[PDB]
């Protein structure tokens, strides 16, 4: 050696002062060698500071300081972190191009992450520097607002207590950006706004933090209800749609992000809001005035409600078991809302159906065998009919892999549901699945179908293995036909399909050659 | 299996009500005092709380794993508590209150449902591995299999019904054991009719039935279900090999050394070590292969509870505190939770950093 | 509806002529509704052409034409494809900002993909327009060179025969960019250059194409050999490194890309080159003059050779079985070359080891049970020792998930190798794996270790299931301990780990409750 | 199972040498003429070529699946060819030339290795499902299990050795059948010593041995290995249930209707239909459940080959041509291939397009 490579870099740094474009490659090589992790380190630090001092070589010094922060020894880091932080803060107010600001913010995020784990350095950095760093981040140019957000995020991730004094001001910086047409800026603003309740001291074992979190969630729910009522009552409709999406994404991020203190999650209120959003399908809108614009905007509102439901499911887990009835009534309702051809082409509303099937898969994942999916009732029957319609192939301009992606999502949902709830599932469902899937796997190996994509074939083989693994106790699965299908698929050209078929054949050998006598 | 521990309670409980001691050491890792836990009335909630149904009382006491005499608040019940269990995921608490089963959710403490399908007092409650189903046995000689989904999602107008009703036993059920899994799990029941029955949860069918010459007061199986250990009413433990509906055990497969009825049976993770608590005021530790008593521990009364379990970080860390306090469990018929290891790896952060560096250029 | 939404968009297009930022969102909604994919379509086409005619509203018309090409009916597309192509070509020579050029190139790629599938339209577009489109793409400004490449790629993907007349010129455009410090530009240039042999008529069932492919491969091999000899003989060393990486990536892309005609792949030559590259580990370089720079550059050369080996494995499949001895001697040699601490921190040369383990996993995937890995000999023993060292946890500034990623790669390789070759693998290997893995899975649920990441825990559970599924016939796997570990992991907070443990418990139930008597 | 077909060859072959006909229809889907294929000498290479070891000759003829009389080039061998097989992946061709096994790679046509471990003529060659191992049986009463990796990666100085040598049979081997899988596969062998043996490939152990009163000339199993069908030397097919090391079959499990020795046995994918070719100049099609002859097809000579297989797109598409020509197979001791369905999906292209559109803004 490390000393030899470090001395090499110090000596051949004279190319900079032209190997500036080569500097990132050399720097990746230096961190790959692990030479950093001390006269050589001190010389590198001094050269980095000298480069940062100038206004034309700031990129080189910033890269050097990025490497230093990345792989400093715990001794060098403690003694030089304050100087590096001051240099980064000074660079953050230089009227530099936004790429320099982005690099400085990334380095600052690394520095703050590595400084928060040193109790002696943490408190010093916090009290003596964090308000100034936040003020500098708030003072960036509009063109660099994106960068500022990451910096703010960093300050709110590792130093939350010291961000409280400016918390309200930070809020003014976030509401302005949650209604932003740029998806990355809007997502980052939502992520920053979701961290507001965690700022401050949080006295009494985070009681203040819990109260702030609950108040923010209730305010977001009220605002979402007002926006939804306004939407369902030209440019203004688009503005309300954007604000609704931003607010709902903020609420979903608050649901599905780490928080310091325990909180009380109102499940009934969020579920009532989701149902209210999903309860306008196609006919309540009608067609008059701005009615067609509402009809155009409706799938985006439905997708945003589905994202909210996904976040709630992730946050709560199996605790939503007593609302599973509502969830299993909601899923086929959304499927019925957006269901509508020539072979090939593409069915409309495919994204909404994929989101619904992902919701189904996630729900089965978090609820295990208690998900209660495809287990009787009108809602389960409707969901199964939609799934079987979306996985069936459609039996001149078009795509060879037509409707492949909804097919793959439905296959994933069906295979997970079968693997986890197959014994509980009725035998007619299993027989229908066999009669639909066995000809499919036999015919994919032997036109324009969803199964021209290898991912769909992999999901179909996964569903076949799930039917073998979790069958009805009263309906034995077709083992020989599935074995033939797996043998055919292990000779397929696609690597993922053949590999899955090999592993599935190993599992089927376990299934076919028992090790202990049965009972 | 890092430091398997044995958790034992007796009836007298002069100075200690519960004792947690290392299997191969025997030193008291942890102690608890305050009451007298009843049979089948000991549970670990979420790996961080110790719930004990008090013997002959109408309430359930609670302890923290790291604090002695940590009895603070009680779970009031309308009648006497006969059995108590907690779901392995730590989300629900079942108590057998007389002939009924009370279900509480640990998230809120609400009494979610009171199932009154048994016409006699409930003797034992068990969960499956994934908490999808729970099995109840009572002195009504019935074994009921309940789907948690059906029980939780029931309109109070239409009372929940058991997924399965098993009435093949002729005498009151004394113990239940559930294997790993949910629908694919198997349940072992033992009765005073000197019979141990193995059922399949999903099909509801009777897979096996073994008849003994004495009443079977306890039953357990290893995780791989290689064997089945049945503790009888005369201090004799029988081993039945599940590798061989309607058998009939007849007497090299039996453990000798207990005097009174063996009421608690537990198997270590590897299945080489067996724990047995009896009414002779003794917990014995046996080598499964050689049928030889490794260890004998004397208590001050008849053993009501005894189990082998992997010690969580709670029992090992002397500074452990529960993440959430125990809620107030309502006596009559949002979600409190912590919202939230997917941290970016090292080429995750490095690739982000060099993407930024390249984007500068 | 569709007619209502299309008429809506036509009427509310007066916002453009300000909802221009909202136009992409409206356009995504329009393609999600499936309203396109005919008076409304004709009006939309006319409005798009009018917008493209002006120099200030070109973005709006380009977006509209993108949607039209995306979801046109096969009747409208045939009648308007030539006009759309001419409009795109006209836009491609406008001195517009590079974002407009990128959008136009994306739309052109979609148009060419959808036009090549119509035999009547294909030949007309080809002969009457493709040379002019290629000339326009070659004539773009340097700042838009990136964009040009995609366009060229499109022209070489769907109209290869008509690109032959300019093929040589295209080559001059690609060699200049394969030695490019921008990773995206270099990758795109390599992808474009790999398509050169497919251009032209290709007479005699692609005999000319096959000959050109083989000649290009041999020329690339000779150039790579010359560059490697020069490297192992300041700024010039970096230039040769960059050229070596570009040429080797071109060769790997030629190996692992679709080609029209059958070709003869020289496996011995490429393997000899890979071995020659990998045969300089640490001591041949020494330390004098530019020696340390060669030592710095060496891991990148080794990684590029590993990428070449990956491409060769993908291209050939099981046919490399008779070179598997060389492959299995190479892998532990590279592991020994880059092996070097305090708990936590990070081991150096982690990327090279991850690449080696990915090579191992891919080799097992393509060779099945014939991979012959960990099956006796010094090379297999060395590979196993390296794997076990890289998956063992290391039993103040640092990362909690230290060395997690090499651990995950080694876990994936080990689990795949066990699942596919476990019965052939010796019992001492299985016992060592049990003694190392069972305490690990029991202790992850119960400091700074690689297994603080959920992905490593998921891979460890996958390895446990592989040991259960493919054990030695003479060494039974520990079933009860693995079942306990899976039960503990299904209650884990991480969703992926708990879900995998649930599915693994279903598989273990299949393994534990036999359905037929054994033999 | 879309259109399972039966591929049959006889000895006389007056006008047709090979016939492919639908199982449930019986109409000749395809025909081939030119020679007389020998026993065990019929193979399908890569689902696109038909290789036939000529009866009593030193060469192997080839046909394209869509062309009659498509005999063009021959695989010369130093001696007479007794058996012929191709790996399921279509990469290798094995031929039994006298006492030796010649291995060719279809990619280049090179004679990779000549294994001369048998001291008598090789009677049959089989591959496993994943082509990892191949099993050879000869008149030397030996069953040899070869790892393809070991055989291909052998220095010509050190001759390759079998992974397993199985000498439990006392009379020459007449047939081999390999199950699905590689190391975990099972192999059924049948001998003139009236015995059928089931072995495990990995451990090399003998799992089962069934003794009959007549010599067993053919053997096969279904994919799920539920049953085992053994065709004897008197025209009788026996079914042995593998759900029950050393048995002894004794005489409802036997198929009646063949007169001379049954030499070919094949089971449909679902396992409900059995194909049997005999020396009585007849191929019979049986219902497995009812043991009743569904169909009888008369040929012009003793049946040498008969199999049931899923018809590839080659047999269904009348315009099919092989992707690669057959190479020249060298007579004495880079890669020619097509380099390299991962096409971007619909939100793949849409997300790329809207990323571009947003990047403009």
């Amino acid at each position: 050696g490390p000393r030899l490579r470090l001395l090499l870099l110090e000596s051949v740094s004279g190319l900079l002062q032209r190997s500036a474009p080569h500097l990132p490659g050399l720097m990746c090589l230096l961190r790959l060698h692990g030479s950093v992790g001390l006269s050589a380190l001190g010389a590198l630090v001094s050269l980095s500071n000298a480069r940062l001092s100038s206004i034309k070589t700031r990129f080189e010094g910033l890269c050097l300081l990025s490497l230093l922060v990345g792989e400093s020894p715990t001794e060098l880091f403690q003694q030089h972190c304050v100087s590096w932080l001051r240099s980064i803060q000074q660079v953050l107010q230089t009227q530099d191009p936004p790429a320099t600001m982005e690099l400085a913010v990334a380095v600052l995020r690394d520095l703050l992450r590595y400084a928060a784990q040193l109790p002696a350095l943490f408190r010093d950095i916090s009290m003596n520097h964090l308000p100034g760093l936040l003020t500098s981040l708030l003072g960036l140019r509009p063109e660099c607002e994106q960068s500022a957000l990451e910096g703010m995020k960093a300050c709110m991730t590792y130093f939350p207590r010291a961000c409280g004094s400016l918390k309200g001001k930070l809020a003014s910086f976030f509401l302005s950006r949650v209604d932003a047409l740029s998806p990355q800026l809007q997502q980052l603003a939502c992520e920053c706004y979701s961290r507001l309740p965690s700022l401050g001291a949080g006295f009494s074992q985070g009681l203040k933090h819990t109260e702030s979190w609950e108040q923010e969630l209730h305010s977001l729910l009220a605002s979402l209800h007002t926006l939804l009522g306004a939407l369902y009552e030209a440019h203004v409709l688009l503005q309300l749609r954007q604000r609704f999406s931003g607010l709902a994404r903020c609420l979903g991020l608050m649901l599905s992000s780490e928080f310091g203190a325990p909180v009380s999650v109102p499940v009934q209120e969020i579920l009532d809001f989701i149902c209210r959003t999903l309860s306008v399908s196609s006919k309540n809108i009608s067609l008059h005035g701005d009615g067609p614009l509402r009809l155009l905007l409706l799938p985006s509102i439905h997708l945003e409600a589905l994202d909210l439901l996904s976040a709630l499911i992730l946050a709560c887990g199996s605790r939503l078991l007593r609302f599973g009835i509502l969830i299993g009534r909601l899923l086929p309702q959304v499927l019925n809302s957006w269901s509508i051809l020539s072979p090939g082409q593409e069915r409309p509303y495919s994204t909404v159906r994929t989101k619904v099937y992902a919701i189904l898969e996630l729900w089965v994942q978090v609820c295990g065998a208690s998900a209660g999916m495809l287990q009787g009732g009108a809602s389960g029957e409707a969901l199964l009919t939609h799934l079987l319609s979306d996985i069936s192939p459609p039996a001149r301009k078009g795509d060879s892999n037509a409707n492949s992606d909804v097919c793959a999502a439905a296959l994933r949902g069906l295979s997970r549901t079968i693997l986890m709830c197959g014994p509980l599932i009725k035998e007619e469902t299993h027989r229908r699945l066999h009669d639909l899937v066995l000809p499919l796997v036999m015919g994919v190996q032997q036109g324009s179908s969803p199964y021209t994509s290898s991912r769909c074939r992999r999901e179909l083989y996964c569903l076949l293995l799930a039917l073998l693994l979790a069958p009805s106790p009263r309906c034995p699965p077709p083992l020989a036909c599935a074995l033939q299908a797996f043998s055919l698929g292990q000779r397929e050209d696609s690597l993922e399909v053949s590999s899955f078929c090999s592993e599935a054949l190993v599992t089927c050998a376990a299934l076919t050659h028992p090790r202990v006598p049965p009972l | 299996a890092p430091m398997e521990v044995a958790v034992c309670t007796d009836s007298a409980a002069p100075m200690w009500s519960c004792i947690v001691w290392e299997l191969h050491s025997g030193a008291n890792l942890l102690t608890y005092r305050g009451g007298q836990a009843g049979p089948r009335g000991l549970a670990l909630l979420n790996g961080e709380y110790l719930l004990a149904a008090q013997l002959g009382k109408n309430y359930i006491s609670a302890w923290e794993l790291q604090r002695k005499d940590q009895l603070q608040q009680k779970i009031m019940c309308p009648g006497p508590v006969t059995c108590l269990t907690a779901s392995p995921n730590g989300l629900y608490v079942l108590a057998g209150v007389a002939e009924s089963i009370h279900l509480w959710e640990v998230s809120t403490g609400n009494l979610l449902v009171i199932l009154s399908r048994h016409y006699q007092d409930v003797s034992c409650l068990q969960f499956t591995g994934d908490s999808s189903h729970f099995i109840s046995g009572g002195k009504d000689c019935l074994v009921l299999v309940w789907s948690l989904c059906s029980v939780l999602q029931a309109d109070p107008s239409r009372i929940p019904a058991p997924r399965h009703v098993w009435s093949h036993h002729a005498l009151p059920i004394t113990d239940l054991h559930c294997g790993f899994g949910g629908p694919l799990a198997r349940v072992a029941t033992s009765s005073l009719d000197q019979t141990v029955k193995l059922w399949e949860v999903s099909s509801g069918e009777l897979l096996l039935s073994v008849l003994f010459d004495v009443s079977i007061m306890a039953v357990t199986m290893d995780l791989a279900e290689h064997h089945m250990f049945c503790g009888g009413s005369e201090g004799s433990i029988f081993q039945v090999d599940l590798f061989t509906r309607e058998r009939s055990f007849h007497p090299g497969k039996v453990f000798k050394g207990h005097r009174n009825q063996v009421t608690c049976l537990s198997v270590s993770t590897d299945g080489s070590v067996l724990l047995s608590g009896s009414h002779d005021e003794t917990v014995r530790l046996w080598d499964v292969q050689s049928k030889q008593c490794i260890r004998t521990v004397a208590l001050k009364g008849p053993v009501t509870n005894a189990a082998i379990l992997l010690a969580p970080v709670s029992m090992l860390s002397s500074d452990f505190r529960p993440s959430l306090p125990l809620p107030h469990f309502n006596k009559h018929l949002q979600d409190q939770l912590r919202v939230r290891d997917e941290v970016r790896n090292l080429r995750k952060i490095n690739r982000d950093l060099f993407d930024f560096s390249t984007r500068f250029i």
